[PDB]
């Protein structure tokens, strides 16, 4: 028991006096009523010196009765300093799964800790489904974690993050149609990347601007914006150019074919 | 009601024009014309 | 008033939750340095 | 005065329901030949 | 009632952030007077 208290509250000078009897690791790797080690308790409370000391003395990446690692507990609190210490010993830790299949990056996202998501996501964290068939991005979105979802969209890995979902789920859809349902100001932040300005001087005859539609195709995104009453995304220049294009492409042709076949009776009768 | 007006137009715009093939009372031709000419324009709003 | 009175309440609440997040890290520091004898 | 409360969305909801109804009725090869991933504008 | 309900919510939040700003300055006084020996 006593080292679990000393480690749980960062009491580094007590850990250096309990562990001074360094002849066996049986305490340093011990169990608990909840099956946590001293290294889990140090991580759980964010103690960046004690989590390092235990790793320096001889700690092991064992797991809770719930299957959680030290890095899961560090992520759950957003304690980037304790994560950075864990990853400096064993970056090979990062992919570990609990009883529900949550990788460490699921917790950093679900709890809304954006700088913790940035640390795991810039390292080689495995983007993977949990065993409720959700990605870390669905766990952010179903909890309205703006700064996590925005950090994922700003990050150099967004184009891997979007591709990873299970089509057969009734609960989890393509993430764009989750952002439109839960966090529309992130969808605004995403569509701002889709506007390119060529010449930085809008008065010039050589000026142009360009729109890219890859997030509005699978009209899945715009149906989701209508069903969620998103008037301020429907009015966004990328959506106006997407509809104007869709109308110029075939919508106008199909309408004028239909109206023309009627007008060809309407006018001759008068 | 769009599906209903299209029957009133096409079943009556034929009668206004049946004299292209079959001679018909002048009164029935224009009584149909007054209905067909009306519903062609009323139903144009639904396009 | 509400369309700025709630916005002022937002600031008053924001620099309350930031003051508590500064204070929670003094209470952790007390347990970290506190002399403990005859309770362990 | 309650239609005007929604009109700025109802315009776009009518357009989205029209264009998706046509995507459900046009054949897929025609959509691939005619639809377009990016567009330029010259203000 | 919102054009005074939020004004009451303001008064409640104002005298809460005053109570926390009084409490923060007892926690600083605990660290200032606390006995620390051999667990530094």
């Amino acid at each position: 028991s006593p080292l679990h208290f000393a480690a749980s509250y960062g009491r580094i000078n007590t850990c250096q006096r309990l562990l001074q009897d360094i002849s066996d690791t049986r305490l340093l790797n011990e169990g608990d009523l909840h099956g946590m080690t001293p290294l889990h308790l140090a991580a759980k409370n964010g103690h960046d010196k004690v989590v390092q000391l235990l790793l320096k003395k001889g700690a092991l990446f064992l797991s809770d009765h719930n299957g959680w690692t030290a890095l899961h507990h560090a992520s759950m609190g957003g304690y980037t300093q304790t994560m950075k210490v864990i990853l400096d010993t064993n970056l090979k830790c990062t992919d570990r799964l609990d009883e529900d299949g949550n990788t460490a990056l699921h917790f950093a996202a679900r709890e809304g800790h954006a700088k913790a998501v940035a640390l795991l996501l810039s390292h080689n964290a495995d983007i993977v489904l949990n065993k409720q068939q959700a990605s870390f991005l669905h766990l952010a979105l179903h909890n309205k974690r703006k700064e996590v979802v925005l950090t994922i969209i700003r990050s150099k890995r967004w184009d891997e993050c979007l591709k990873i979902f299970s089509h057969n789920s009734p609960g989890n859809k393509c993430p764009i149609t989750e952002m439109i349902e839960y966090l529309p100001e992130c969808m605004k932040v995403l569509l701002d990347f889709c506007m390119l300005h060529s010449t930085e001087d809008k008065s010039c005859r050589d000026y142009y601007i360009e729109y890219n539609f890859k997030y509005l195709q699978c009209l899945t995104a715009l149906n989701a914006m209508v069903q969620n009453n998103r008037i301020e995304l429907l009015n966004h220049p990328v959506c106006k150019e997407y509809l104007l294009m869709k109308w110029l492409a075939y919508g106008f042709r199909a309408h004028m074919m239909n109206l023309g076949s009627y007008c060809l009776g309407l006018i001759p009768m008068t | 009601i769009s599906n209903v007006l299209e029957w009133i137009i096409y079943t009556t715009g034929i009668i206004f024009v049946l004299p292209l093939f079959v001679e018909i009372p002048a009164h029935l031709q224009w009584q149909c014309g007054a209905i067909a000419v009306y519903f062609y324009w009323m139903n144009f709003l639904l396009y | 008033s509400l369309e700025m009175e709630i916005l002022k309440q937002k600031y008053r609440l924001k620099d309350l939750t930031f003051l508590l997040e500064k204070q929670h890290e003094l209470i952790k520091l007390i347990i970290q340095k506190m002399e403990i004898i005859s309770e362990t | 005065a309650d239609v005007q409360k929604h009109a700025s969305l109802k315009r776009i909801a009518m357009q989205v329901e029209l264009h998706t109804s046509l995507e459900k009725k046009l054949p897929l090869w025609f959509l691939r030949k005619v639809d377009q991933k990016s567009t330029i504008v010259y203000p």
